[PDB]
């Protein structure tokens, strides 16, 4: 009952022994290969930890080290990030000059004629230009001499080495037992607040301390180099009195409740900077000061050890209603014996997350001279929104693994999963008729703009200026946001942001920061568009999910197993019954929807915000707002969007860019290839592979372990893994040429 | 062999590994790592180690003595770091293939007897010569060994033996820390010895 | 700034909260809550010395939430009056 | 046997073997059940006396140059708070016979002889009393218990010849080490908050109680 | 040590190696006789 430490002592004895047999793991792969085969299933198989073992206390210490190391190499990976930073960079040159200097953190060797790519960035510099945007974090974290970079890179560094150890001890020195797993209550509490409250505690304090002072001088014109250092600001009091006069009293104003008197550096006056372009950051330390609070309140619900709390079984058990019978009841005996229950709930919840974040992120930029760095905004973008959208997928894949291998209701039996599973057909009915009627109406609005076009009848057509579908329902929303601040906000003096509206433009270095995002008849079509492509996505998804165990076709696929080719040509064809199929194919549905999201920002960012301010204040947008008119038709998509910003990418050739060409053409080809594998079957292959066998065969030179055609499963995860590689990538050339030769 | 249980080891109250069992001369026990585990590789190892420390004996005295013996006004030899590239009577490429070939010829010989111990023993040309030693790494004879000092009983061996290795160790340090504080500084050892003797409280590493 | 209204209100609030703590009219550590309308008697382990089994935790929470509402209704009261 | 804050399950495994057992685990870090590395009972044990010995040392350290830098023919440049010794360079430096480095190195050459020595027989008692060190051997044997190995450089002085004596000096031991060890707390957070010097706040503050916590709570530096 | 060398030459390690050592010597040809098109020795 109560909550306590718990390992044991040498599990596994670290050893060479395992490493020189391949695949200790599972008993037949230890015995050595027989066929290429072979090799592949080692590596399918290399995490799927419950399937080499059945003790929950195994795969919980082995998920733990593995936790121990992706964090090493998380940590690896920044410190390599805060040494180029330091060393290869022109972080300096830019901090002088911000809007003048490209950012650029890497250079290439001059080796076979690629100097090329070493491009004239400014700043006395020639490297890569970098769109990661950790020049706008570095100079919003106060960070302005190349020493602290090395010492920031060197201290991650450590870290890593630390992570690495860490792991080894707790999977070979002292492993936890699985009591201590199984302690959600003191796990939740402890995140809650020991890292979220805690963390953000303590990243407020340093934005009070170092990020305020330092981008104050900054933004006062100082060169960087005459700034006092950030400690400085810690000794000595009056240079912080000096900026901002609150702290001369120090403390007592907290303590006294006289909180008021700290408005100078923590305030709520919303909308951005205009100065640097990004939010006031006396508002941001304002944020993550009322979210420590919050989150180390929020950290003290559920009890541990001294009867104060909430036990998370009474709350799931007290939920219940006359529609699902005793639902919630079981659901904690659930949750707490199956990791992949757990991985697809958190995995569909970062997935939203960091979809969410994208869309905050463009919306407010945070960092400052992050609004008017285009290139920046445009490559965090699309970066979140493809992890979220594959975390979402993952999601269900682990939700469809759970449901084939740990669900069991004669021993952990739960009454709501239980009536999903009894009225799935009706769920996935309804859902496949709204898909349907999502595809016509959307999509099929298109077609008729395009035919009207065609036929020269533009007065048909669904256009602003035809027949109108105003989305009044977005446009009243955002409009009572722009209202928001001294009406229904009072203490806000600015919009949240400058999309909702109230005017106020915003711009930075003669460039348009951001300004009023206005929703027409084509931001309703495309919204319809993202509707229909999530909903379908989803119906594959869920589908997949739901019919895992069984279905009127294949009463028993659970027995077959989570991933499985098939069960033969009976019944009429049973190609792609499993779920893992299911989540091949919600990879290129998903893929789909990503790129009509991400394509959809780029243009109208390009068409209505993005462009460059004038002496008059007259707005020249990099697309002359086109995009009203012209994305209400395929025949537009395909002209004023793909052959007209291609041309950016295209010529790309004989100039820094070219290598963003190369990947262009090596995606497209990449692509192509992968219909290679997603269009033909392993029969012919392996009959192939057959006669080429026997021509080794006939000049003694054929290889012992015999040379297999690939699984069928495996033929389609190439597919899937080499279309998605290549599109995506296609995609990343062509948005990275287009904005950093137009931005 | 004489395997000592009870022999002074590196980390005192630390048993030593297995295959350092005190039979080779100046054993501690010292193999973190566990590289010389491999019956084979620990004789490979200990050749590289004799070798290596019969090299930097004769390094560290070549760089140490002549150095000592000019920052006094005896000789004028010049600065070992930058002794490589001052001119001789010929260029140094020359030099290096004439000396290359030699110490080639002489490092074939001592690779065969490695890998076959006790058949090269015998001179090619004049066959009634034979190297006495009878130990891989020992070669004797009265080349290697005119004086005959270390021929006697197995035990006083031992331990002359164990005195090579040990002065081996301290002259490759010593070659090694030449090395480095030259790189570090822009001086000379025996400079970097007499300004620290100077200032032992103040001229050391933490002096940049 | 001592026995000022800010610190007359947050005394009182702080007091009142441990005060209903240590007796009933709250959830004390060892009085589980059913559903807000009844508490029930329970032994969360750690022993006490006050005779109404008053655990340190139990105080130190209630204080905490006692601090909390006294910091939310003088910081109201001064926003408005 | 009087108890502080104990705790049912404390007091199982606090049963009172050790000095200073007050069965004040309510956190229960001891727990032997879960016993792992560095949490073994044990170790934490070993810990909690080196700790209290060091911090006994340190309080009586920290405390003394600026005591003495009052009274008698102490340099008054010598004498200054365990702050500005050169242990933070930010808050003050001092230029001894060494680079203040160099020191720290030395320090931590001779440092790790006597600690890896320690260890090694806290590992494998008796471990020490064999291979040679200039002599000195017979006295580094240890007797069983690591926390006091005794011996003739340990306790030349005999102490304690009877077990009680042993027993009641333990017990007096682990309380000054833990008031030592609170005390130089104390040291650590008020030379921050109030950056004057423990001896120095003492007197000024027994001057009158005018100087409260509260009143620091401006927090000048 | 031996276990180590075992797994040292298991296919992906030598492999890597290999290709590694290729690359290097590849590159410095290269480095040394750039942008050549023929052979103009003989
Ligand atoms: C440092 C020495 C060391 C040694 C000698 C061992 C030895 C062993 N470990 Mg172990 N381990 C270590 C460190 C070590 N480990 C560390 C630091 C961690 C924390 C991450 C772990 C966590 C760990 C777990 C969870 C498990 C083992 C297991 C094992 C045994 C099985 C074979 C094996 O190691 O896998 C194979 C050896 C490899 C080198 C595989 C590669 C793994 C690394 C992390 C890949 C690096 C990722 C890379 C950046 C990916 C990008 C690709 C890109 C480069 C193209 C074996 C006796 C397994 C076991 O005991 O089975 C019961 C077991 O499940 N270890
Ligand atoms: C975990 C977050 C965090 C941390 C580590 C610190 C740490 C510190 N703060 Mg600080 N502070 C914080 C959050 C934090 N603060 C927040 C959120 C606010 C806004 C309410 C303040 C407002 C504040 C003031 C007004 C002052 C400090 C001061 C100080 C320093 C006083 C040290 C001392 O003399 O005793 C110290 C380094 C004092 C200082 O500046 O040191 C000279 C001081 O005057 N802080
Ligand atoms: C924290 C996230 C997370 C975690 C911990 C896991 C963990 C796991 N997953 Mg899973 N998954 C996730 C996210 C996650 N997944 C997401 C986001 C998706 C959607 C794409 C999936 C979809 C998925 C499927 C379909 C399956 C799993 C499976 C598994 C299990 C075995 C995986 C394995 O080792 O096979 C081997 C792993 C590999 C061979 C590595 C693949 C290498 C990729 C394809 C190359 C990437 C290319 C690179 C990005 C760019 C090119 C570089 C190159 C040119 C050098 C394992 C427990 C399998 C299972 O059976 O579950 C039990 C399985 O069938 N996952
Ligand atoms: C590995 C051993 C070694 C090596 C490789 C060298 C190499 C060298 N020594 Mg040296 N030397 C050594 C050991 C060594 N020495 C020892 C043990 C001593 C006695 C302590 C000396 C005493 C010495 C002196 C006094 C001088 C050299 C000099 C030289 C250099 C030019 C003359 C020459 O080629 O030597 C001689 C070649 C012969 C065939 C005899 C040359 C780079 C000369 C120099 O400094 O260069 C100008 C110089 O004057 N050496
Ligand atoms: C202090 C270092 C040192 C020590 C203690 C030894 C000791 C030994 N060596 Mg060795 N040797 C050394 C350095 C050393 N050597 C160096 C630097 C080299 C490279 C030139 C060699 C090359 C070498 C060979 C090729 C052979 C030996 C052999 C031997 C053994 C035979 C007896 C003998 O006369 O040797 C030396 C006895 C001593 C008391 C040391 C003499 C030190 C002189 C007097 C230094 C004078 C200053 C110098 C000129 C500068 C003996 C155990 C022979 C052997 O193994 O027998 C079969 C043998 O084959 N040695
Ligand atoms: C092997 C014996 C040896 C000896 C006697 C010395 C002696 C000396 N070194 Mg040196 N050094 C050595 C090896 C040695 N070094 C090695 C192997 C390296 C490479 C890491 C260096 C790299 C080095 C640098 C970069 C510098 C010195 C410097 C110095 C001088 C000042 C000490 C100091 O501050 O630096 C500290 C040196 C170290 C921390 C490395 C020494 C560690 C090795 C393992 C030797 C350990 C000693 C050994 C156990 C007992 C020796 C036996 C006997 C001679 C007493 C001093 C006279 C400094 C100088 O020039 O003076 C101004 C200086 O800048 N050394
Ligand atoms: C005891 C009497 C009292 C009085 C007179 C006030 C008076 C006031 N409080 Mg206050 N408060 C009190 C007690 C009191 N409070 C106590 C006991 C607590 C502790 C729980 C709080 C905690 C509290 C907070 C955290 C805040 C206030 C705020 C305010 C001011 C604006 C709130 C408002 O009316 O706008 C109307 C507010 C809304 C309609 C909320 C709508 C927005 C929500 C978040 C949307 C729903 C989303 C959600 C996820 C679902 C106002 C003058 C606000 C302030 O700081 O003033 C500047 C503020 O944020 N109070
Ligand atoms: C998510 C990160 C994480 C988590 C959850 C844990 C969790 C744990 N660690 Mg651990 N550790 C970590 C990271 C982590 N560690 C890292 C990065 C390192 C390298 C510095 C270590 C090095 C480490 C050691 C050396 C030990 C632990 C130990 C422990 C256990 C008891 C610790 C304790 O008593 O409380 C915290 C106590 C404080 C004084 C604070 C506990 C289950 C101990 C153990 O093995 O349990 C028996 C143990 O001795 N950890
Ligand atoms: C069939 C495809 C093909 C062919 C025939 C070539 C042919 C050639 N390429 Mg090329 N290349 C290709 C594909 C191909 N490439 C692809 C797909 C890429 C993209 C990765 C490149 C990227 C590339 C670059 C960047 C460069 C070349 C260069 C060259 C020329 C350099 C010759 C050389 O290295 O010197 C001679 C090499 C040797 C003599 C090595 C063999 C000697 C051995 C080691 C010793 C044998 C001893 C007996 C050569 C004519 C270089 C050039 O300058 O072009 C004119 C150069 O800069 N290629
Ligand atoms: C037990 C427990 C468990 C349960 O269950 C719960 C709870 C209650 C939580 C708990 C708690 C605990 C605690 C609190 C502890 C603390 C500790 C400390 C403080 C230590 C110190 C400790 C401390 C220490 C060692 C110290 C040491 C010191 C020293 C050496 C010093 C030195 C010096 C000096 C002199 C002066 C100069 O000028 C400087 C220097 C150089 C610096
Ligand atoms: S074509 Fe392939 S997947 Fe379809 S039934 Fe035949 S074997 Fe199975
Ligand atoms: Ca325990």
């Amino acid at each position: 009952p109560e909550v306590k430490i718990l390992v044991d002592r040498d599990p596994i004895k670290t050893s060479f022994e395992q490493w020189a047999k391949p695949g200790h793991f599972s008993r037949t792969i230890a015995k050595g290969p027989d066929t290429t085969t072979w090799i592949w299933n080692l590596h399918a198989d290399a995490h799927d930890f419950d399937s080499h073992t059945s003790d929950l206390e195994e795969i919980s210490r082995k998920v733990f080290s593995a936790h121990f190391g992706q964090l090493s190499i998380i940590f690896l990976w920044l410190s390599g990030m805060y040494f180029h930073g330091a060393r290869f960079s022109n972080y300096e040159a830019w901090l002088n000059d911000p809007t003048h200097i490209r950012p650029s953190a890497q250079v290439v060797w001059p080796i076979v004629g690629q100097e090329i790519l070493n491009g004239d960035v400014g700043g006395g510099f020639r490297g890569i230009q970098i769109t990661s945007g950790f020049f706008q974090i570095w100079r919003a974290s106060g960070i302005t001499s190349e020493l602290q970079l090395y010492c920031t890179a060197i201290g991650a560094l450590v870290f890593a080495a630390l992570m690495l150890f860490a792991g080894w001890f707790h999977y070979h020195k002292a492993a936890p037992k699985l009591v201590w797993f199984q302690d959600v209550e003191s796990m939740l509490n402890h995140h809650l607040a020991g890292l979220l409250g805690l963390g953000s505690l303590s990243w407020a304090g340093h934005q009070v301390h170092v990020s305020l002072p330092i981008n104050q001088f900054l933004n006062a014109g100082v060169d960087p180099k005459e700034i006092p250092l950030p400690h400085e600001f810690i000794l000595n009091r009056d240079l912080l009195a000096q900026l901002y006069p609150s702290f001369a009293e120090g403390a007592t104003p907290f303590f006294t409740l006289n909180w008021s008197k700290y408005a100078d550096f923590l305030t709520f006056r919303g909308g951005l900077d205009p100065l640097t372009g990004g939010l006031w950051l006396t508002d941001i330390a304002h944020h993550h000061l009322a979210i420590a609070i919050l989150f180390l309140i929020a950290g003290h619900m559920y009890r541990t050890n001294w009867g104060i709390g909430h036990g998370i079984k009474d709350i799931l058990e007290a939920h219940k209603g006359p529609f699902t019978g005793q639902g919630h009841k079981g659901l904690y005996e659930i949750l707490t014996t199956s990791w992949h229950a757990q991985l697809s709930i958190n995995l569909a919840m970062l997935g939203s997350l960091t979809i969410i974040v994208a869309h905050h992120m463009y919306a407010m930029p945070p960092y400052p001279y992050l609004a008017t760095d285009y290139g920046t905004q445009l490559s965090l973008f699309t970066h979140h929104m493809w992890i979220g959208g594959f975390l979402i997928v993952g999601a269900a894949a682990h939700a469809a693994i759970f449901m084939v291998r740990d669900y069991d209701p004669t021993t952990r039996y739960n009454d709501l999963l239980d009536r999903v599973l009894r009225h799935r057909d009706a769920i996935i009915s309804h859902l496949n008729w709204v898909c349907i009627f999502l595809g016509f109406h959307s999509f099929g609005l298109y077609i008729h703009n395009d035919t009207m076009s065609a036929l020269g009848r533009p007065q048909d057509m669904f256009s602003d200026t035809a027949i109108q579908l105003q989305p009044v329902f977005a446009q009243w929303i955002q409009n009572t946001h722009a209202l928001a601040p001294g009406t229904t906000a009072p203490g806000a003096t600015t919009s949240t942001s400058l999309t909702w509206g109230g005017g106020d433009l915003v711009s930075v270095g003669g460039k348009v920061a951001l300004l009023p995002i206005p929703l027409g008849t084509a931001d309703f079509l495309v919204h319809h568009i993202h509707a229909f492509t999530i909903h379908v996505t989803v119906l594959i998804l869920l589908k997949g999910v739901l019919f895992a165990r069984s279905s009127r076709l294949i009463p028993d696929k659970a027995n077959l197993g989570f991933r499985f080719p098939c069960d033969g040509p009976g019944r009429g064809g049973t190609c792609q019954v499993s779920a893992w199929d299911h989540v091949f194919l919600g990879l290129f549905w998903m893929y789909n929807a990503i790129s009509v999201v991400i394509f959809h920002f780029s243009w109208k960012m390009q068409s209505d915000v993005w462009g460059s301010i004038n002496d008059q204040g007259v707005v020249t947008h990099i697309t002359g707002g086109n995009f009203a008119q012209s994305s209400i038709t395929i025949n537009g998509w395909l002209r004023d969007f793909l052959w007209a910003q291609a041309s950016q990418v295209i010529q790309s050739y004989g100039s820094s860019l070219s290598a963003y060409g190369l990947f262009f053409l090596g995606a497209h080809f990449v692509w192509a290839f992968s219909l290679m594998f997603l269009f033909s079957g392993r029969g012919y292959w392996q009959e192939l592979i057959e006669s080429i066998v026997w021509a080794h065969n006939k000049l003694k030179v054929a290889p012992a372990t015999q040379p297999r055609a690939l699984s069928i499963v495996q033929g389609r995860a190439v597919g899937v893994t080499h279309y998605l590689l290549g599109g995506i990538a296609t995609t990343w050339a062509f948005f990275l040429a287009r904005i950093i030769a137009v931005g | 062999t004489v395997a000592e249980p009870d022999r002074p080891l590196w980390f005192p109250g630390s048993t030593p590994p297995p295959w350092l069992d005190g039979s080779l001369p100046g054993d501690f026990g010292f193999d973190p790592l566990g590289l010389g585990s491999d019956p084979e590789s620990l004789r490979w190892n200990v050749q590289a180690e004799l070798v290596h420390s019969r090299w930097a004996m004769l390094g560290a005295a070549g760089i140490f003595i002549p150095e000592f013996l000019t920052k006094l006004g005896i000789l004028n030899t010049p600065s070992w770091y930058t002794a490589g590239e001052q001119e001789y009577f010929t260029d140094t490429t020359t030099l290096f293939i004439v000396e290359l070939v030699f110490i080639g010829w002489a490092e074939g010989r001592r690779w065969a007897d490695i890998l076959n111990p006790g058949c090269v023993n015998t001179d090619p040309i004049f066959p009634n010569n034979k190297l006495t030693g009878t130990d891989v790494g020992y070669p004797g004879g009265l080349w290697f060994d005119p004086l005959g000092w270390g021929s006697a009983s197995p035990q006083k061996l031992k331990e002359l033996r164990t005195k090579e290795i040990k002065n081996g160790r301290l002259a490759m340090l010593a070659v090694m820390g030449a090395w480095f504080q030259h790189i570090y500084t822009g001086t000379g050892p025996i400079d970097n010895l007499f300004a620290h003797l100077a200032d032992p409280g103040h001229a050391t590493i933490f002096a940049a | 700034f001592i026995g000022s209204p800010t610190n007359l209100i947050m005394v009182t609030s702080t007091s009142l909260m441990l005060f209903a703590g240590r007796f009933g009219l709250a959830p004390s550590a060892n009085r589980k809550a059913t559903a807000g309308l009844k508490l029930e008697a329970r032994d969360s382990g750690l022993q006490t010395g006050d005779p109404a089994g008053f655990t340190l935790a139990d105080t130190l929470a209630c204080g905490v939430v006692g601090h909390i509402i006294g910091v939310g209704v003088v910081l109201g009261l001064k926003n408005i009056g | 046997r009087p108890l502080w804050f104990a705790s049912k399950q404390s007091l199982s495994y606090l049963d009172g073997s050790l000095p200073g057992d007050y069965g004040f685990d309510p956190l229960g870090l001891s727990d032997p059940e879960g016993t792992g590395g560095f949490i073994e009972p044990r170790w934490l044990a070993y810990g909690e006396v080196i700790n209290g010995r060091f911090a006994m040392l340190g309080a009586v350290g920290a405390i003394a140059p600026e005591y003495l830098g009052k009274v008698g023919l102490i340099p008054q440049e010598t004498a200054l708070a365990w702050f500005q010794t050169g242990v933070i360079p930010p808050a003050g430096t001092y230029n001894y016979w060494a680079d203040n480095y160099t020191l720290f190195v030395l320090e931590m050459a001779l440092m790790g002889f006597a600690e890896h020595r320690r260890f090694q027989d806290w590992a494998k008692p008796g471990s020490m009393g064999k291979q040679y060190f200039l002599g000195l051997e017979k006295g580094f044997g240890g007797s069983g218990n690591p926390a006091y190995p005794g011996g003739p450089f340990f306790n030349p002085l005999g102490f304690g010849k009877d077990e009680k004596s042993l027993k009641e000096l333990k017990l007096k031991e682990v309380k000054n080490g833990r008031l030592a060890m609170l005390a130089i707390l104390g040291y650590f957070i008020q030379g921050l908050v109030t950056g004057v010097g423990p001896y120095q706040n003492l007197l000024d503050h027994v001057a009158d109680p005018v100087n409260n916590n509260v009143l620091t709570s401006l927090k000048f530096h | 040590m031996r276990d180590l060398k075992t797994y040292l030459s298991v296919a992906p390690v030598a492999s890597t190696l290999w290709f590694a050592a290729l690359a290097g010597l590849l590159i410095e040809i290269n480095r040394f006789f750039p942008d050549a098109l023929t052979f103009p020795f003989f």
